[PDB]
C-alpha cells in the first residue's frame, strides 16, 4: 500500500 | 554608459543598422533586465526586440553582442510561462543549442542557462529543448576526465539546466533522454561542491518520481548508496532532495526498497524524525510509512534500527502533517506487521498517542486511525488478549473518544466507530 | 518556480 509524492 | 536607458532608446539603438550601437543598446537592454526591483521584461517584449536579440545570437565576428543577447534573452525566459514562450516564439532554442559549443566560456555558459530556463517552464517546453537536440552539446561540455578542473559556476549552472531536463511529469522525459542523461547525472552526484550535489539530487528525486519503472532505471545504476551517503550530509540543501529521492524508491517495489535498507539508509532515521525542520520531519515520516507498508522483514529492520520509538514520538508530537503522516505509518505497520511486531508496537507505548489523534477535525486521519486499531485488536484477538487493549484504551480516554465518534458526519468513520465497540467495549 | 534570472 504505497503512497505517491 | 548603458545604464538606466529607457525601452525607447535601447529601441532606437538595436533598429540604427549600427553594429556597435546594436551592441551598446543591447547591453544596455541587459542591464535594465537584470536589476533586482521589477525588470521590464514585458516592455521589452512589446517592443519586439526579441526577434533582433535571437539574430543577434549568430553574429560570431561580435561575441560581445553574443553574449549580451543571449544574457536578456535568458532574464526574459526567466519569468513567467509567457514570457518563456515569446522567448521559444522567436527562434531561441536552436540558437542557443548552437552556442553551446562556442569557444568563449562566458557564451556558452549563458546558453546553458537559457535552455535551462526554457526546459525548467514545463514539460512541453522540456521536451521541444531535447527534440531541438541539446542533450548531446550539453553532455560534451561535461566530458572530461575530472569534473574539478571545470570552472565552478559553469558546473553548478550545467547541472542545474540538466536537472530542469530531468524535471516534470505528465508526461516524465522521454525514456531515451534519461538513459542519455543519467551517468553524467551519476558523476556529478559524486561531486564535491554542495551545489553541485543539491541539483544533482533534485534530478534523481524527479526522475524517481513515477512508476516502478522510472524507479528502476536509477536503482540500476548504483547511486541508492550515494544518496544515503548525501541524506546524512550537514547542508539541508542537500539532504533534502536526497530524502525526496529516497522516500521516492521505497514507493516502488519491495526488492527497490529493500536496496534502501541494504545502503543502511535506517540508521539516520532517529535524526531525520526529530530534525527541526518541518518539512524534513515530515518527508522522513512518510519514508517511513512506506517502509512499514513493506514486507515483514523491512518492518523487523524498522524495529531492529529503533525506529518504533521514534514513531510513537512524532505521533505525540509533531506538526499536524507529520502526525498524518506518522499515523500513515502505523496503520501500515499493523496490517502487513506479525502479532509479535504489533505486540511490540503497544509496548512501546503506541496506543495513548493514537487516541489523542481521534479529537483531530481531518476526516482521512480518524479513518487511519480507526483502521490502525481494529488491526491492532485483531493481532490481541490471537492472543486472546483483547480485554486488556480495551481497559488501555479506556483508561487513556481512547473510549471516549470512540463513543462520540459513532455521531461522526462521515458515515465510514461512524460504521468504524460502532464496530469498534460493539466487538470489544461491551 | 525552477526557473533563475541572472543578477
Amino acid at each position: 500500500v504505497k503512497r505517491r509524492q | 554608459g548603458t545604464v538606466n536607458w529607457s525601452v525607447e532608446d535601447i529601441v532606437k539603438g538595436i533598429n540604427s543598422n549600427n553594429l556597435e550601437s546594436q551592441l551598446q543598446a543591447t547591453q544596455a537592454a541587459r542591464k535594465l533586465l537584470s536589476r533586482e526591483k521589477q525588470p521590464p521584461i514585458d516592455n521589452i517584449i512589446r517592443a519586439g526586440l526579441i526577434p533582433k536579440f535571437v539574430s543577434f545570437l549568430g553574429k560570431t565576428d561580435c561575441s560581445p553582442i553574443q553574449f549580451e543577447s543571449a544574457w536578456a534573452l535568458t532574464n526574459i525566459a526567466s519569468g513567467t510561462s509567457e514570457q518563456t514562450k515569446a522567448v521559444v516564439d522567436g527562434g531561441a532554442i536552436p540558437a542557443f543549442i548552437s552556442l553551446l559549443a562556442s569557444p568563449h566560456a562566458h557564451i556558452s555558459e549563458q546558453a546553458v542557462w537559457a535552455l535551462g530556463n526554457i526546459a525548467g517552464d514545463g514539460s512541453a517546453f522540456r521536451d521541444l529543448v531535447i527534440k531541438h537536440g541539446a542533450i548531446d552539446p550539453l553532455l560534451a561540455l561535461l566530458a572530461v576526465p575530472d569534473l574539478s578542473t571545470l570552472a565552478c559556476g559553469y558546473l553548478r549552472n550545467l547541472t542545474w539546466t540538466l536537472s530542469n531536463l530531468c524535471r516534470n511529469k505528465n508526461p516524465a522525459p522521454p525514456l531515451d533522454a534519461v538513459e542519455q542523461i543519467l551517468p553524467t547525472l551519476v558523476r556529478l552526484l559524486h561531486h564535491n561542491d554542495p551545489e553541485v550535489l543539491a541539483d544533482s539530487c533534485w534530478a534523481i528525486s524527479y526522475l524517481t518520481d513515477g512508476p516502478n519503472e522510472r524507479i528502476e532505471m536509477v536503482v540500476k545504476k548504483g547511486v541508492v548508496p550515494q544518496l544515503v551517503k548525501l541524506l546524512g550530509a550537514t547542508e539541508l540543501p542537500i539532504v533534502t532532495p536526497a530524502l525526496r529521492a529516497i522516500g521516492n524508491i521505497v514507493t516502488g517495489t519491495d526488492e527497490q526498497t529493500q536496496k534502501v535498507i541494504d545502503a543502511g539508509a535506517l540508521a539516520v532515521f532517529p535524526s531525520l524524525l526529530t530534525n527541526p525542520k518541518t518539512n524534513i520531519q515530515k518527508e522522513a515520516t512518510w519514508t517511513m510509512s512506506n517502509i512499514t507498508a513493506g514486507r515483514q522483514d523491512q518492518i523487523q529492520q524498522v524495529v531492529n534500527h529503533g525506529l518504533v520509538p521514534f514513531l510513537v514520538g512524532v505521533l505525540s508530537k509533531a506538526d499536524f502533517k507529520t502526525q498524518k503522516e506518522a499515523a500513515w505509518a502505523i496503520t501500515n505497520y499493523t496490517s502487513g506487521g506479525t502479532v509479535e511486531q504489533i505486540v511490540y508496537l503497544v509496548h512501546c507505548g503506541i496506543i495513548e498517542p493514537l487516541m489523542n489523534l481521534l479529537s483531530a477535525k481531518d476526516t482521512k486521519i480518524i479513518q487511519v486511525i480507526l483502521d490502525a486499531i481494529s488491526n491492532i485488536f485483531q493481532a490481541a484477538e490471537k492472543l486472546g488478549e483483547t480485554e486488556k487493549l480495551s481497559i488501555m484504551i479506556e483508561e487513556c480516554g481512547g473510549l471516549d473518544k470512540i463513543e462520540a465518534l459513532q455521531r461522526h458526519e462521515n458515515e465510514s468513520v461512524t460504521k468504524a466507530s460502532l464496530n469498534l465497540i460493539e466487538k470489544y467495549f461491551s
